């Protein structure tokens, strides 16, 4: 159909520039952020791939929560994350903001981000390394090929 | 019991209340509280979804691992609506729109999906079903939300005869229709009102209370087949309530009477929108109807839930619509509206 | 470390030098400006992790 | 010893002050900054071009686990519960029986990737090699439970992966 | 020991007058509270939760530990006031997500093992 | 010769003895005991109310200029009627030493605070309050430092559990995030390692 | 000093837990009204916000009638 055929169109354009146009807040927690650091490093560099680190969460489309996830620290990873607009997705990176890593059971740990705010992907590690990561934001922007959002408003 | 289904822990995230949960329609408004609910309670709770799943994103902090399982469904499949409801003892039916899609109308979304899930339901040996529908459901109403209301709650009573059918009056709270409806009549100039609201009793009912109504009815053993109306503690005049809503909002209240018939193309013309329609002639309907009165019907007192009042959680829905300048005042700051009982 | 004579230790108290350098940090701040609290922060080389534990 | 890092003084004669006066006024300094970002600029980069092109790896490495077998095509594991007792997360849960046949073998053998901290104490407390930390490292998932594995998921790591696993032993089973 | 070290206050009537010197503070602070964290709860309903707060230690006969209570009191106020907390914790204070627990024999029987 | 054991300083012992002689010889007011461990760590257990004027002294006097206050901790030790174990860790430049001072105390007694003989007792007296408990007199600024806002009890103590009494996480009811009694999807595995036989008979203890 | 004794009243009847029906002027808190130290402390300060000005602590425990009140007030004018 016609219809169809145009909303499948604009919804791989708009899929398209979302997915290689990938801006991450610049937030990260213990020892998982340095291999944050190390993938925008040249040996794995995310600006190549249009991953861009900014400072604003509001204009941030991707929270990489990265280490570990207190209880005095989870009131401001959900304020920055409400204050980040849509579309908005969120990679948790180690085992800490997966889990609980290595303090799952302590009293002062959320036992994983998901807790608090929906996460789109897990990273697996203690550290991830930078390549794990970069696999990562890649199955990340995949994910984001397959949404229809105009399909799904056109057969609403 | 099945040895899987029975309770074990003390109620928490992490805990077992032996109930298997098929929401349809969760991905909304009540849909959304109700899982809340129920993940929070510790069931397995079964989440059918035909939109993206990016917007089923907030539903999955709401339980434990595990417990949200998330299927693709559709209404006018009993396969899909088999597979969903498969192996859960309990099924909520929420679906329901304001407004009628090209694919979809009141007759679909309140008759024939209604029906289609209590009679796949039955087949499947679900135990308990709670089916959704609205307090002035009315077989010769006004309104074709409401007539088709009325339809599907006597199609589902005969397809499922062991349902607990719940009719609430007016739904209000952070993401509602109602308060937000009512206070985003700013941007028009002022309020226009059929007889200037003087004609229109309604008392709105609280989100939460519904919620946990609907719960309850889950828990409850002697609720089996029955029928509940979920209404506020009180009834205020239409132009009282909105008077109130706006002293809330802090915005200047300009009330106006315009003619029913004026009103109603006024309403098709804003149902043109193929994205969703601000209002329609259904919901102008609706609006001017005044909520029914059905005392012999229980509810959220025999349920075990004291009604909370407009007057406590209004500040939560009406804060958003301030502005800078009465952003901080305080709940207390505005007297309660003029009721009606 | 305090050992009890099990294969467990009794206590481990852990002295980060971080904690005590940013426990200074206000000291070393004083009739500064924003930039120049940013580059004392740079300069003393906190790590949180070790800080808090 | 000991040496001082900043403790020079500059020489206050005539050409000396007039070098410093021209490098305030004309920025040398700057022109010099300028000149290495530029030589950088025309240096080759050292960006490798993922996924095609994969960093570099040790025989050593810790990656996804996996449960080994021996040639003949039985569990290596004899649910020893080591790996379970060394394990500083607590990541691991067993639970044993004996089998058909009277081996001691394991019936739940589960461990969380969400609680691991990949630190391999279970393959070095293995006295039967059976627990292994392979070379995968690219298997994030999309949802939580996914990387809760347990036996039948680390067996069929061991079965995906064991010809590398098994090389990787082999190249580094002197130093162990 | 027989002479017990005292923190302060000495007797009882001075550790009372600490404790309604603490009530006051915190009584004046409610107002301020609600309208800066922009709680939706009633100021009547911030003045009973530190009057509940303050009654429920109401049995100790301890000027030390009234003292230690009164000085953690003092702390959980000037937490509050210089916002270093969030609506978060103030809501903490409510319990405001809990189902209600039940008390009598026959319910705590029916739900589970509890005593 | 012994390539495994650790060889011992006999020239450092007898100085860190000297020492703690001439330190308890000074101010016998308030040292109880002088101890020198067999790997050369000087320590001096004194009463509660002389840590000022001991430390004081270990920081000014000419023999003693322990100038670096390096850790500043407790010890939690239930069965003890005094379960607090406060303990300074001095470094002295001058002499290239280290020096242990070791206090008790109680739940309610308080700790003179050490914030005007060195300024990292501040934060160090702060964790200390925050961990175990101790309340410490004339501290400039007294609060938690680690624990969450509005944090009930101690986690350090030996009597609190490990994973505490609440939980968080986040409500979408309320749009907040909520603190609720723990519950825990795996219960924490308690292990007893330790063997029924003796493992060093040098610190056998009498029956009584 | 016939303003200060209506406005004392006033004050005392807007409180939620005394009795304007046995409340007088020579009503005890603590023995005629059943009232406790938190009460009247929270008396003490609304009688603060009536007459703006600061009443210590001691001279506030010295004010367990509306009598008492209003001649403490009299002699602070
Ligand atoms: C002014 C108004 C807005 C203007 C918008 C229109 C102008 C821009 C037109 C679109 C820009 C180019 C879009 C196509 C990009 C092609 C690049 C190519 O690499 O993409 C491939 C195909 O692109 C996408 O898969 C298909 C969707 C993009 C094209 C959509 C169809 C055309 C839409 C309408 C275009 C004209 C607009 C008309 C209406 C305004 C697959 O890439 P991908 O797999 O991901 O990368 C994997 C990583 N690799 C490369 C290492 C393997
Ligand atoms: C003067 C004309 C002003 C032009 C309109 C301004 C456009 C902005 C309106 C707007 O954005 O809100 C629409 C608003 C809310 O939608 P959203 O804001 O998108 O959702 C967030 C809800 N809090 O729509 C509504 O619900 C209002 C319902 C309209 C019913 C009343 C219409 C009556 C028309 C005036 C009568 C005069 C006819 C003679
Ligand atoms: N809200 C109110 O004021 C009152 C509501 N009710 C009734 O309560 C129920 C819940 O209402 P509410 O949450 O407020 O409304 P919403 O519109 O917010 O929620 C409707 C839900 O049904 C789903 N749905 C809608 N159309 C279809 C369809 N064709 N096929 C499958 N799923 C569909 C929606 O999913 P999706 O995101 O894909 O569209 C959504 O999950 C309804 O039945 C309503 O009639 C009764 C009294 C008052
Ligand atoms: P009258 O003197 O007869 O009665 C006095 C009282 C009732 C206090 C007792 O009879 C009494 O004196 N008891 C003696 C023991 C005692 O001192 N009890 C009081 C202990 S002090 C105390 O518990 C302080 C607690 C801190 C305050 C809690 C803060 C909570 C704030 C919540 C704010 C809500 C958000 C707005
Ligand atoms: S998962 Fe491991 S590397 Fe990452 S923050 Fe936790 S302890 Fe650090
Ligand atoms: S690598 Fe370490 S933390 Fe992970 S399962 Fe093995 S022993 Fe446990
Ligand atoms: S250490 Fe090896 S043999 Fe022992 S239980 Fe673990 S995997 Fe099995």
């Amino acid at each position: 159909s016609r219809g169809e055929y145009v909303v499948a169109k604009l919804d791989d354009l708009v899929n398209w520039a979302r997915r290689s146009s990938l801006w991450p807040m610049t937030f990260g927690l213990a020892c998982c952020a340095v291999e944050m650091m190390h993938m925008a490093a040249p040996r794995y560099d995310m600006d190549r791939f249009g991953v861009v680190f900014r400072a604003s969460p509001r204009q941030s489309d991707v929270m990489i929560v990265a280490g570990t996830l207190t209880n005095k620290m989870a009131p401001a990873l959900r304020k920055v994350y409400d204050q980040m607009p849509e579309p908005r997705y969120v990679v948790s990176m180690g085992s800490c903001a997966n889990g609980g890593g290595y303090y799952h059971y302590s009293y002062s740990v959320v036992r994983g981000c998901d807790r608090i705010v929906p996460v789109d992907i897990y990273v697996p590690g203690c550290p991830p390394t930078a390549e794990a990561l970069l696999y990562g934001i890649l199955q990340l922007q995949r994910k984001i090929k397959r949404e229809k959002r105009l399909r799904i408003w056109y057969r609403r | 019991l099945h040895h899987a289904l029975i309770p074990h822990g003390k109620g928490g995230r992490s805990s077992v209340s032996g109930i298997v949960a098929t929401v349809f329609g969760a991905t909304g408004f009540l849909g959304r509280y109700v899982v809340n609910h129920l993940g929070r309670m510790g069931s397995q709770v079964i989440v059918p979804y035909r939109c993206e799943p990016y917007d089923t994103m907030h539903l999955r902090p709401m339980g434990d691992l595990g417990q949200i399982i998330f299927m693709e469904w559709n209404g006018k499949d009993k396969d899909s609506i088999r597979k969903v409801v498969e192996h859960s003892n309990v099924v909520i039916n929420l679906v329901g729109r304001e407004w009628e899609t090209k694919n979809f109308d009141f007759e679909d979304v309140f008759v024939k999906i209604p029906h289609a899930i209590a009679q796949v339901s039955k087949e499947a040996g679900v135990e308990k079903l709670i089916h959704i529908s609205h307090l002035n459901a009315d077989i010769k109403s006004p309104s074709r939300y409401l007539r088709s209301k009325a339809v599907g709650e006597k199609e589902v009573r005969a397809a499922f005869p062991e349902a607990t059918i719940i009719k609430p009056s007016d739904i209000f709270g952070r993401e509602d229709r109602f308060l937000n409806y009512f206070a985003s009549m700013r941007w028009f100039g002022g309020v226009p009102l059929i007889s200037l609201g003087k004609e229109t009793v309604k008392q709105p009912v609280y989100i939460v209370d519904v919620s946990k109504g609907i719960i309850n009815a889950i828990k409850d053993p002697d609720a089996k087949g029955k029928t509940f109306a979920f209404v506020g503690p009180n009834r205020y005049l239409l132009f009282d309530l909105v008077q109130y809503i706006f002293a809330v909002a802090y915005r200047p209240f300009l009330p106006y009477p315009l003619p029913h018939f004026a009103y109603r193309w006024v309403g098709r013309l804003f149902e043109v929108s193929p994205f969703e329609p601000w209002t329609t002639r259904d919901k102008v309907e609706r609006v001017h109807m005044s909520d029914m009165t059905l005392p012999h019907l229980p509810g959220l007192e025999d349920l075990g839930i004291q009604a909370t009042p407009l007057e406590l959680k209004a500040i939560e829905v009406l804060r958003r619509h301030r502005t800078y300048r009465w952003l901080t005042s305080e709940m207390e700051d505005v007297k309660p509206a003029k009721t009606v009982n | 470390l305090v050992s009890d004579g099990s294969s467990r230790p009794y206590r481990c108290k852990i002295k980060a030098p971080g904690f005590a350098h940013l426990a200074g940090l206000d000291k070393m701040s004083k009739g500064h400006m924003l930039a120049d609290v940013v580059a004392i922060i740079g300069t003393q080389d906190i790590v949180f992790g070790e800080v808090d534990r | 010893t000991y040496k001082f890092v900043n403790m020079r003084e500059p020489s206050m004669d005539m050409k000396s002050v007039t070098d410093r006066a021209a490098q305030t006024l004309l920025w040398t300094e700057l022109v010099r900054g300028l000149g290495m970002t530029l030589s950088y600029l025309f240096r080759e980069p050292a960006t490798i071009n993922y996924p095609f092109e994969k960093g570099p790896l040790s025989p050593r490495f810790r990656g996804e686990h996996a449960l080994r077998r021996y040639p003949s095509g039985e569990e290596r594991c004899i649910a020893c519960k080591l790996c379970e007792a060394v394990c500083p997360a607590q990541a691991i849960t067993i639970e044993a029986e004996p089998r058909a046949d009277g081996s001691r073998r394991t019936t739940r053998y589960d461990i969380d990737m969400t609680k691991c901290i990949y630190c391999g104490f279970c393959q070095e407390a293995c006295p039967v090699d059976a627990i292994v930390e392979g070379p995968n490292f690219e298997f994030s998932t999309e949802t939580h439970e996914e990387l809760l594995y347990n036996k039948e998921k680390l067996l069929n790591n061991g079965d995906k992966w064991e010809a590398e696993i098994a090389a990787n032993i082999q190249a580094d089973y002197l130093y162990r | 020991g027989t002479s017990v070290k005292p923190i302060f206050s000495r007797d009882m009537n001075e550790a009372k007058r600490r404790v309604r010197e603490l009530y006051r503070a915190w009584y004046r602070e409610v107002p301020n509270t609600v309208h800066l964290f922009q709680l939706d709860i009633s100021v009547k309903q911030g003045r009973d939760k530190v009057r509940e707060m303050f009654m429920k230690n109401a049995h100790v006969t301890d000027p030390r530990v009234v003292d230690l209570l009164v000085i953690k009191g003092k702390m959980e106020l000037e937490e509050t006031i210089n916002v270093w907390k969030q609506r978060t914790h103030i809501m903490r204070f409510f319990h405001e997500t809990e189902a209600p627990r039940p008390t009598d024999f026959l319910s705590k029987f029916y739900v589970g093992h509890d005593p | 010769t012994r390539p495994t054991i650790r060889p011992r300083n006999d020239v450092v012992h007898k100085q860190l003895s000297a020492f703690g002689q001439y330190v308890a010889e000074i101010l016998p007011k308030y040292v109880q005991q002088v101890q020198v461990s067999c790997f050369n760590e000087l320590e001096i257990f004194i009463h509660p109310d002389g840590v000022i004027p001991v430390l004081t002294f270990l920081r000014d006097h000419t023999n003693a200029q322990f100038k670096s206050l390096a850790d500043l901790t407790a010890v939690d030790v239930p069965t003890r009627q005094n379960r607090f174990e406060i303990v300074y860790n001095l470094l002295s430049l001058r002499f290239n030493s280290r020096i242990r001072v070791k206090t008790y105390t109680d739940e309610l007694t308080p700790i003179e605070s050490s914030v005007t003989v060195y300024k990292a007792a501040n934060w160090y007296e702060r964790e200390i309050w925050d961990m175990f408990g101790v309340f410490f007199a004339n501290h400039p600024d007294l609060r938690r430092i680690l624990t969450d806002y509005g944090f009930e009890g101690h986690p350090f103590r030996k009597d609190f559990p490990l994973s505490g009494y609440v939980e968080l996480r986040y409500d979408d009811e309320v749009k907040r995030v909520v603190a609720e009694p723990v519950e825990l999807a795996q219960e924490f595995r308690k292990f007893d390692l330790n063997s029924p036989w003796e493992a060093f008979p040098a610190y056998r203890q009498p029956p009584e | 000093l016939e303003a200060i004794k209506d406005r004392v009243l006033y004050v005392l009847k807007l409180y939620d837990k005394i009795d304007p029906e046995k409340l007088s002027v020579n009503s005890h808190f603590m023995k005629d009204l059943g009232l406790d130290s938190l009460d009247q402390v929270e008396i003490i300060m609304a009688m603060e916000d009536e007459f703006g000005f600061e009443i210590p602590d001691i001279d506030a425990e010295k004010l367990m009638c509306p009598q008492e009140i209003v001649d403490y007030i009299a002699d602070k004018k």
